[PDB]
């Protein structure tokens, strides 16, 4: 099916003493395979992954000379806004940039992305067709205009056109044993009484990878949502998947209750029961 | 600012059986700013051996981390997460239940 | 592989 390459940036200013915090992540599709943090001894892009490790010298001496680069922009830039929004040295502020490509199952590109938050929201984003941009508020708008007249948008597309798609076919190829493997998840039920009326069947997944799937539950073969409490997927730490739904339902009446999982890893969605 | 309060969930990385070795996990979410304050807690007293992930977050912007640590369950030890976030009055005590 | 220059705002 679909990959992707992803880059999360966060800066935090520090208000009294010195440079902001900046902490780098990559990803493809949900492995993380580099990070950069200003506040740790190397100050090099460190490899997060066994896959990548498989790249030379040259490699993480360029993505820590374009990484520290990133640093430099996100400094600047919260100068700038602090600036735009007339606030105060006193307070610590955000930056947060997101970027990558999306391919389909042909491993051809399929979508762009760049987008940029000021204290936790909306500042500028490209558009989808690579072209233009999105600015929130007339902050945005001054900043549109800069990017407009220096064609930033042409070379943005450049690369999440070409070396974003390049290099995400790379590292699929290299980390294929992990990277195009499925992981299904490890389904069991378990049963709480919370009364002597009433009871909470509880359906799990666990160890599955990627972290996309649907749990659902079923009462005499309809869809229930009332009575329901869905967790959000969480990691388990190791790189896979973990999620669970619960019901509350009239005790003895147990067997009219079915749970439904749906992920890629599972060519046919599968149903559980309790007892 | 926007102020968003994070949501915490506990819970061992693999299935949980007294006397094998384990992962206690605190999995803090759908917070901003991202400065915040998680220690894991055994019988009420904090763990000094723990790590987190590095700092990311969702498309609404708001950040996520997993603090997490080595450790053998047994039937007696109570085990907990402890978070505090300039959303909250009290630290938020959640603790770890492997009955669930 | 990291997008080669980033502007400023």
């Amino acid at each position: 099916g679909s990959h992707s390459m992803r880059y999360f940036f966060t800066s935090v200013s520090r208000p009294g003493r010195g440079e902001p915090r900046f902490i780098a992540v990559g990803y493809v599709d949900d492995t993380q395979f580099v990070r950069f943090d200003s506040d740790a001894a190397s100050q090099r892009m460190e490899p997060r992954a066994p896959w990548i490790e498989q790249e030379g010298p040259e490699y993480w001496d360029g993505e820590t000379r374009k990484v520290k680069a990133h640093s430099q922009t996100h400094r600047v830039d919260l100068g700038t806004l602090r600036g735009y929004y007339n606030q105060s040295e006193a307070g610590s502020h955000t930056v947060q940039r997101m970027y990558g490509c999306d391919v389909g199952s042909d491993w051809r590109f399929l979508r762009g992305y760049h987008q940029y938050a000021y204290d936790g929201k909306d500042y500028i984003a490209l558009k989808e067709d690579l072209r233009s941009w999105t600015a929130a508020d007339m902050a945005a708008q001054t900043t549109k205009h800069k990017w407009e007249a220096a064609h930033v948008a042409e070379q943005l597309r450049a690369y999440l056109e070409g070396t974003c798609v390049e290099w995400l076919r790379r590292y699929l190829e290299n980390g294929k044993e992990t990277l195009q493997r499925t992981d299904a998840p490890k389904t069991h039920m378990t049963h709480h009484a919370v009364s002597d009326h009433e009871a909470t069947l509880r359906c799990w997944a666990l160890s599955f990878y990627p972290a996309e799937i649907t749990l659902t539950w079923q009462r005499d073969g309809e869809d229930q949502t009332q009575d329901t409490e869905l967790v959000e997927t969480r990691p388990a730490g190791d790189g896979t998947f973990q999620k669970w739904v619960a019901v509350v339902v009239p005790s003895g009446q147990e067997q009219r209750y079915t749970c439904h999982v749906q992920h890629e890893g599972l060519p046919k969605p599968l149903t559980l029961r309790w007892e | 600012m926007i102020q968003r309060t994070p949501k915490i969930q506990v819970y061992s990385r693999h299935p949980a059986e007294n006397g094998k070795s384990n992962f206690l996990n605190c999995y803090v979410s759908g917070f901003h700013p991202s400065d915040i304050e998680v220690d894991l807690l055994k019988n009420g007293e904090r763990i000094e051996k723990v790590e987190h992930s590095d700092l990311s977050f969702s498309k609404d912007w708001s950040f996520y981390l997993l603090y997490y640590t080595e450790f053998t369950p047994t039937e007696k030890d109570e085990y907990a997460c402890r978070v505090n976030h300039v959303t909250l009055s009290q630290p938020k005590i959640v603790k770890w239940d492997r009955d669930m | 592989n990291l997008v080669p220059q980033v502007a400023t705002v």
